[PDB]
């Protein structure tokens, strides 16, 4: 019942799949949401980007 | 394209076919820019 | 400009319309002598 870090490897797979099922494979998966997370322990700017 | 032009006879020869086929794909929009410019 | 980032840009061109209006010319500038007063000073006066 604890929170601690994972790689993002099955979740990057599941958000592809969602996107190819509910639109086309065209699609690029850009814009989704990680359903299942609550955090990151790290913060990105404009300039970093 | 698949036709006499793509497919001469030397190449038929060998027993050959190339159907050339060329796509037009699309990509996605990454920087959306507007302008919000003043005019008379 | 440049872009690096993806997101959305807002920017202003420049093209539109850029009035010129005109400058009072109804003022003049008195030298003289007065009893007295503020010495070596440009006053300015609007009613006697």
């Amino acid at each position: 019942g604890q929170s601690r870090l994972v790689p993002p490897s099955g979740h990057v797979a599941g958000i592809w799949a969602r996107n190819d099922s509910e639109r086309g494979v065209h699609k690029a998966p850009a814009n989704e949401v990680v359903r299942g997370a609550v955090d990151l322990e790290l913060q990105i700017t404009r300039g970093e980007q | 394209k698949c036709d006499e032009e793509t497919n001469p006879p030397e190449s038929v020869d060998l027993g050959r076919v190339v159907c050339e086929i060329g796509i037009a794909p699309v990509k996605p929009a990454e920087f959306v820019i507007f302008r919000l410019a003043q005019f008379s | 400009p440049s872009y690096l980032s993806p997101g959305v840009y807002v920017e202003e061109v420049a093209s539109g319309s850029r009035p010129i209006e005109g400058v009072g010319t109804s003022v003049a500038a008195f030298v003289g002598l007065a009893p007295t007063g503020p010495l070596n000073e440009p006053t300015l006066v609007t009613n006697w």
